[PDB]
């Protein structure tokens, strides 16, 4: 849009955050992925939101920062650094999941 | 705990490096064991049929005479279901024409000596067929006693579709087949075992014992005969270990066992789909016709009618492109198996890629629901070593007699019974024994073969 | 073309189609009339009925213009459905279909196709098969052979009583028929509120037939009101406007090109030949199972 | 009445097992040529849609109300032209196998004495053209066209091909040229003589048929020493089962339903689209003209929208339903290919591919929208149980054993061999003395049998 | 330009050769030959997508919160049909890497294969080969890391990426199963996995034998002798390294293999930017938004007008899902081929012909491509045929049950000053003529189209 200022400024529109979980069955836990958009912008509470609780994470993720992948930041996911084959869950690329 | 962050392992072959000048390193296992993989082939959608004036409405007269408008839908919803059927019982005989053998041998208990052949029908079906039926979660079995089993003579907790059938119309028709033939045309596959060697095996049947086919076998990946007579019964201990197995093999970890539990989900929610759409109203104000009738005046009554027709029509219309999408793949499937009938059960292939990863060695086949179940024998290498070895030998007087071994490799001796400094080896297990005219043959002479000066039986001089 | 169906200032080499050829039509001819001049002359004398005692006209093989039918009373409401005013009068049927009776003006209210009034639960009803049209009208001093009801009147009432003196069930008028209850009420309603009943046999099937009527006042000149409809044959339109072809050219064969045409009133567009004959005879058109016409 | 009855069972020879050094052995004693047939699709008719005359007709009224639909017409036109880009496609890539570098010239008299009716009429070939007979497809497109739909032709026309320049439909031609087609197909008659001679994908063998035939003859275990006798034979009996294709031209032959059907579906997928010229939706009259002759303009095209709505949604349901059809139609060309390349440029050993009688030569023509393989196989019969060995040793020196090269040992039953032991061909029963062209050294094993007299392989 | 010209479709006539009458029959030779390569393109995946069913239909107006609660289970449906499609996808890739890793290999070194160029060879990594390909491809930048922040306000304003519409439609990109550094390890250890090729199917043991070696291996697997191979050496080096160096002249729309590339690409392209459009497209609703529609509308009126924009939305939807199923069961069959191929044309040498490069078969390779694996066959162009005079086979005039028959090439008259012999052999794929000897011949039964050979043949000496 042109203002009347004189200067022209430029609309993005607004932009969602996708998110997805991981589910294990066998020990009726979880843990999330928030995606392409980085640690920069999560937090321990949100302000924005998708749901009316985020408590479910806080379980455990409480005592947890964010943790940054090449995927995308997560919750409660841990760096344990391990090679395993197939994880039953894998998260793509070189990430993997174990449960 | 916390679900745990990790790479995914990547496992690295082997290096094996490489080396100059006329002599190379060569790996060559030491060990090996008999292991199974199997494979579910779907060859057929279940056939179903469709009433198509009971789908829609149930005898009541105003909707008879709407749907007369509407009455050319319905003759192509019945031709396009009927000519799908057709085709799934045009593969039906397809696969059943390469089956059939021309000859057989009879099959009797003990079959098959030291191996332990589960298999083996209870004479029958087979008991490994019977635990893929009793692992599979499918629903009671239809025709008799059909519709007495939906009708208040039989239990309050029957929970069928079947019984549904004769509320939404839908007509299941029965497979063409035929279980007991079925079950006769297993053991004709399994009776033109022993076998498929001795050439083509196309007009001729050898009517061997098992346990000779399978030396066979073996003498045809490159193990020595020598190594075969020695361990015959440490063969058939381990390929027994393999077949036992088959027993841990019904579990939700095993793919091709969970295929055919989803072949048998997939028939089902098509049914459930249908089902649920008897209630799904269009905006109509109920899903019954009868009772929008008994509330509305006429002139009014055949508008919500009206609507509450349409979206019944679109439904099964929508309903029978999925079918023919589907019995086209299975079509496709269906000659797949065929194939594997007439290269991976019929014969041992050198092909590598088709049946279980391990080379290739006889695999057998048993029914399951609406399709094949395969089941590949194979051989897994294992403690592999790295030995010298040459390209080939020539006599040092004479440059014209130049050798190189058949099937196997030369390879410096480290045996302490072959006196000579080279030795020949099989190429699928190590082996090493002496060089003899039986396991080489004269080739042109090339740079790269060895001078040997002194003692070479082959030639003599 | 090409250009704008790919978006693009340059597109991809290819042989590519396009929109055809309109193959250039010769000017129309027609097969419509030999016959008659229309004859409305009975709307033009005497008293209109009361709505339950429909009058109605239906015309067959003749020519009509109808504008000289409606030069001789002033419509006060042209109205109409499935087709425009002014086709009605320019199109071609096997039947013309009128209708006509007495109307007040204070009584508008009730005639409508979709009406709920009384005028249309018990006297008058119109089919949607047809597409028939309506007019509201007046008749002017100088048409002294009109004559006029004392009352303008109407049956608001038809039903028959259950045999048991509770229950009672309307019957409500047919498309394009008299109520059963004509057989029962009087030519005119004297009275306003006025009821009448008949006892039923047992071949009749028990119970009490009733009917009721009302009245409204009569006006100084009388007011009419028609309904209209019009019937699509296949080879019995014979009912047409009258004929514009004097002073044009011989008809109807050019061959020549696909020209435009009527026959007997049915438009279409093409060409003829001199072909053999196939059966059967005095059917006029002939069809394929795809409902174009053939020959 | 009709009966009912069980379907039978046929059950194999039962053929017994035996403990010990020796076997059972089943052979056969006759055989019969015999053929089967195939039909592999390889394209689906292309055709076209003027997208503004399947709509309407070149009213004002509905022009103005279409371009607000205009962009799904692009869409469909879009569509359609790749799908008759990917048949022209597979046509090509069908071609470059078809080829050969080198070809032997073809003449009457070909052959030999085995019959060849499939030699052209020098042309296509006669077989081909009972094919084109017995299919009850329209009358072809092209020339002369325009003229089978005008007055200039007979009033007894019936061509779905004139009314498809009233419903604005354009069938393109072929890609491949009957002509140079027939071509292609002599071009592969070319390359019979042949297969065998190692790979052959460098060398053209140039010769005979008959040669090439008892080469490959003697590919499947069937001895030398017995073609030559019965060489008279085995022309007669290929004869009989070429000269059967006459009667192959029937309803009951399923390869040949194949192609009718074939013909049947493009025609339907044609006629689909004619009938819905004439299907309201709920719209006063299928023709566009006669509702707004009827019609003031307000409401007019009240009725025209919902007939634009429904015509176009037709055409996007055909457009799917052609997309799908081309592709499966490029999946059958692909197999197709593969047969051309394998069971016709070669001798096969696999079974399953072509007929199932082992293999032996097969032939393909021209089919409409396809190709149409013939298979010649071998048929066993008469079946006899021998007894047979696992191989000979000398008694005398347990090194030098023996073992049957594309054959086995039996017991003798014959007159003429002073032997114990003789030679047979695996396809055929046919004994023979034990020579050294026949067997091959092998180490020893337990099963082969003692042998202390006459042996001539090894003499010693 | 002048007017288009009309023209014939040229017919390429095969050159004619005689079939011959009696015991001897003319034969087809090429004396000439080139290396020539062929190419394709396998697609092995679908790019896998997932759709949030509220955000594509609403933008969390709470009307249409409350209104779409009555439709929840339409939206279960699509969740759990794409999930299951995009699960299919992943199982497809781990089964297809399953065959595709060895379980030994060569250590990749540069310099590898002697004097053949090998611009395969990773830049030690990738491949030249694949970055040349990666750079002809016109697809958008990936998204993940940095992600987000390149879609944000703090980026340039000229971005026009799908994927960061993405974060506007509710859609999601799932990322590709693979890190793209494991699948260049496999197929590493796909190049490490030649030699051997040959003494036997290979199928445990591992020849680790030069590249080089393995070709001339493959070269007397075609009937081309032995001698031949040694006197040319380097001028087969040479005919194949610039059949080799015509590869990066290969990357041209005119290849038709890089074409399905491209069109690859722009079949994932096409299906997301589609929903894109519908975004804006109104079903006869007031507005396409549905902000629009609430500040113009009173509520009894609003709720019907949303309705009417929810319906068509959710048909989208549904069409997509079922547009998504077909493409990724053609992407599984297509997958299957790929499987079928590495264990044919690629591990091993083939006599097929049909499969792999039209010119009989040597060795083959394949690399990485976006959504999908090209492969390359490396073939063999016969050239410049000659017509020789040639014989069924030669026998003992004297002992007519001595008979013999060439192995791998055929018996010809001979036309060189070298062999006194009146008779020479040669191999099938070759015209270069050499003495019979036993090496070359095998014993057969006798014909009577054998030459009876009055005179002198080595094998047998009598």
């Amino acid at each position: 849009y042109y203002s009347d200022d004189g200067n022209y400024y430029c609309l993005r529109a607004c932009v969602s955050v996708p998110v997805s979980v991981i589910y294990d069955k066998e020990t009726k836990t979880h843990a999330t992925l928030f995606g392409s958009v980085a640690c920069e912008h999560i937090s321990s509470t949100m302000s924005q939101y998708s749901r009316s609780t985020r408590s479910m994470l806080k379980r455990r993720d409480s005592t947890y920062g964010p943790l940054q992948t090449p995927v995308g930041c997560v919750l409660g996911l841990v760096n344990s650094s391990l090679f395993v084959e197939d994880c039953k869950l894998p998260l793509g690329q070189s990430l993997c999941a174990l449960p | 705990g916390e679900m745990r962050l990790a790479s995914i392992a990547f496992n690295h072959p082997i290096q094996v490096d490489q080396l100059n000048s006329s002599y190379f390193k060569l790996s060559i296992p030491t060990n090996f064991s008999f292991g199974v993989t199997q494979e579910y082939i779907q060859t057929t959608i279940q056939k179903v049929t469709v009433d198509c004036k009971q789908y829609v409405c149930n005898g009541f007269q105003k909707c008879e005479q709407l749907l007369r408008e509407y009455g050319q839908f319905c003759s192509k919803i019945n031709q396009a279901l009927h000519g799908a059927n057709l085709r799934q019982d045009d593969s039906v005989r397809n696969l059943f024409a390469s089956v059939k053998s021309s000859q057989s041998s009879p099959i009797i208990p003990g079959f098959g000596g030291d191996f332990n052949l589960t298999l083996l029908e209870p004479v029958a079906r087979s008991a490994i067929e019977d635990l893929l039926f009793d692992k599979v979660t499918i629903a009671d079995p239809g025709y008799m006693q059909g519709y007495d089993d939906c009708m208040q003579q039989g239990p309050a907790s029957a929970r069928d579709l079947i019984c549904a059938q004769y509320v939404a119309g839908y007509k299941v028709l029965p497979p063409l087949m035929d279980v007991n033939m079925e079950a006769a045309y297993t053991s004709s596959l399994l009776g033109s075992i022993a076998g498929v060697g001795w050439t083509a095996g196309l007009s001729s049947f050898a009517a061997i014992p098992f346990a000779q086919s399978i030396f066979y076998r073996l003498n045809g990946v490159g193990i020595t005969q020598q190594v075969l007579s020695e361990n015959q019964k440490l063969i058939a201990n381990k390929f027994n270990q393999a077949l036992g197995a088959m027993q841990t093999g019904f579990t939700t970890t095993n793919e091709a066992f969970h295929k055919v539990q989803d072949a048998v989900n997939n028939n089902a929610q098509a049914l459930s789909k249908l089902a649920s759409e008897l209630s799904n109203t269009f905006g109509a104000i109920s899903a019954s016709i009868g009772d929008i009738i008994q509330r509305l005046d006429p002139p009014e009554q055949d508008a919500q009618i009206d609507r509450l027709i349409n979206g019944r029509l679109t439904t099964l219309n929508a309903f029978v492109a999925q079918q023919l999408v589907r019995s086209e793949s299975a079509a496709l499937s269906a000659q797949l198996a065929k194939d594997k009938v007439n290269e991976c059960v019929k014969a041992q292939s050198k092909r590598s890629g088709f049946c279980g990863q391990g080379t290739h060695i006889v695999s057998f086949v048993v029914n399951a629901p609406n399709g094949l179940y395969f089941m590949h024998v194979g051989y897994y290498p294992s403690n592999h070593i790295e030995v010298v070895s040459a390209y080939g030998l020539c006599d040092a007087a004479n440059p014209t007699n130049c050798i190189a071994p058949v099937n196997g490799y030369f390879i410096k001796t480290n045996n302490t019974r072959i006196v000579d400094e080279w030795s020949y080896t099989g190429s699928s297990f190590y082996a090493p024994e002496p060089i003899t005219s039986l396991n080489t043959k004269y080739v042109a002479p090339q740079v790269t073969y060895q001078n040997i000066s002194t003692n070479l039986p082959p030639p003599l001089l | 073309q090409l250009h704008c169906s790919y978006e693009s200032f340059d597109v991809e080499s290819g042989v590519y189609s396009v929109s055809s050829f309109e193959a250039k039509p010769s000017g129309s001819v027609v097969e419509q009339a030999e016959g008659v001049e229309c004859d409305f002359s009975p709307l033009l004398s005497g008293t209109p009925p009361q709505v339950y005692n429909f009058k109605r006209l239906v015309f067959t093989n003749c020519n009509y213009n109808l504008t000289k039918l409606l030069s001789l009373f002033s419509v006060n409401d042209f109205t109409c459905s499935q087709i425009s005013p002014a086709a009605i009068a320019s199109n071609c049927y096997s039947s013309l279909i009128l209708d006509y009776f007495s109307y007040p003006l204070s009584m508008k209210s009730d005639l409508s196709v979709s009406s709920a009034g009384p005028i249309s639960q018990f006297n008058y009803k119109q089919s949607f098969s047809n597409p028939t049209c309506l007019i509201l009208a007046t008749v002017p001093h100088n048409l002294t052979t009109i004559t006029k009801p004392l009352k303008y009147s109407y049956i608001n009432k038809c039903s028959r009583f259950l045999s048991d003196d509770r229950t009672e069930v309307p019957q409500l008028v047919n498309a394009n028929q008299y109520s059963p209850c004509v057989s029962i009420v009087p030519s005119t309603v004297w009275e306003d509120g006025d009821y009448y009943r008949k006892q039923l046999s047992p071949l009749e099937g028990g119970g009490w037939l009733v009917a009721s009527g009302s009245t409204v006042a009569m006006t100084e000149q009388l007011q009419m009101g028609f309904g209209i409809t019009v019937q699509y044959g296949t080879d019995t339109n014979s009912v047409c406007p009258k004929l514009e072809f004097a002073n044009d050219t011989k008809i109807a064969s050019q061959l020549g090109n696909c020209v435009e045409y009527s026959l007997y009133g049915v438009s279409g567009r093409g060409v003829f030949q001199n072909c053999t004959a196939v059966g059967v005879r005095q059917q006029r058109f002939v069809y394929d199972a795809y409902q174009n016409l053939v020959g």
